[PDB]
């Protein structure tokens, strides 16, 4: 039950020192209430040793909405102290243009992991940013709901075993742990957490991604 | 580019039955 910071102490307060492995952590919100922003520099912070709120690991970053941008996580990893070309390989990224390749990436992961285990930077997080995206665009009609609910469902599930199995923090954007983004301070918060305390959070958005 | 090898990808599917990804840098 590792726990990678978020770059932000009010906020890692409030998620009780982070996002947890072997657990999915949502974060929802509207365009620019810093979903993408926190994914970006998660990914840097995994890469960080314990001490440091990192789990001396690597990230696998699912890009589904054309978000992900290599050259924010070289600003965030530089203004961090941090190499940003050893950050930089120590992301994987791969971009799902439908639902189905989505699902398909998955499989693909579970192989890297796997690979990445016996290493020193074995994957310890993976973003999907707008796991909701294609599943919305593909399914519109009260006829493709059940599809659309058992795709995502299925799809849900697939990641609780890959947490659960590779010992994994699984970090997931939306338009198990629920976390709301609102608006240059931004705030978060706990939707009825299982074991940390109702609250709330305030954050900002900054050259170092997110940070009190 | 990381390349997964079939026999990789088939062990993936068997785990789970009970494009791809790059680096940042391009890779
Ligand atoms: N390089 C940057 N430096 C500072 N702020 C940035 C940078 N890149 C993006 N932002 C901020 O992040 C906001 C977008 O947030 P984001 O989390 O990516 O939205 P979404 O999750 O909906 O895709 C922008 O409105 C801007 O204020
Ligand atoms: C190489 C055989 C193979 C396996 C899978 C998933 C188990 N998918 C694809 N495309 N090909």
């Amino acid at each position: 039950i590792g726990r990678i910071s978020t770059g932000s102490k009010s906020l890692d307060k409030l998620l009780g020192g982070g996002i947890e492995t072997q657990a999915i952590t949502e974060v929802f919100g509207e365009f620019g209430s810093g979903k993408t922003q926190l994914a970006h520099t998660l990914a840097v912070m995994v890469q960080l040793p314990p001490e440091e709120g990192g789990l001396n690991g690597s990230a696998m970053y699912i890009d589904t909405e054309n978000t992900f941008r290599p050259e924010r996580l070289r600003e965030i990893a530089q203004n961090r102290g941090l190499d940003p070309d050893e950050v930089l390989d120590n992301v994987a990224y791969a971009r799902a243009f439908n639902s189905n390749h989505q699902m398909q990436l998955l499989y693909q992961a579970s192989a890297m992991m796997v690979e990445s285990l016996n290493t020193d930077r074995p994957y310890k997080l993976l973003i999907v940013d707008s796991l909701t995206s294609h599943f919305r665009s593909e399914y519109i009609g009260r006829g493709a709901l059940a599809e659309r609910q058992q795709k995502l469902a299925r799809f849900l599930r697939m990641l609780h075993r890959l947490a659960n199995e590779f010992d994994i923090a699984v970090f997931v954007t939306n338009q198990t742990l629920r976390v709301y983004l609102r608006k240059g301070k931004r705030i978060a918060r706990l939707i009825d957490a299982p074991h940390l305390p109702e609250g709330e959070a305030v954050f900002s958005i900054t050259e170092k991604g997110i940070e009190d | 580019k990381l390349n997964v090898s079939c026999q990789a990808l088939q062990k993936a599917c068997k785990l789970f039955s009970d494009s791809g990804f790059s680096t940042a840098s391009g890779k």
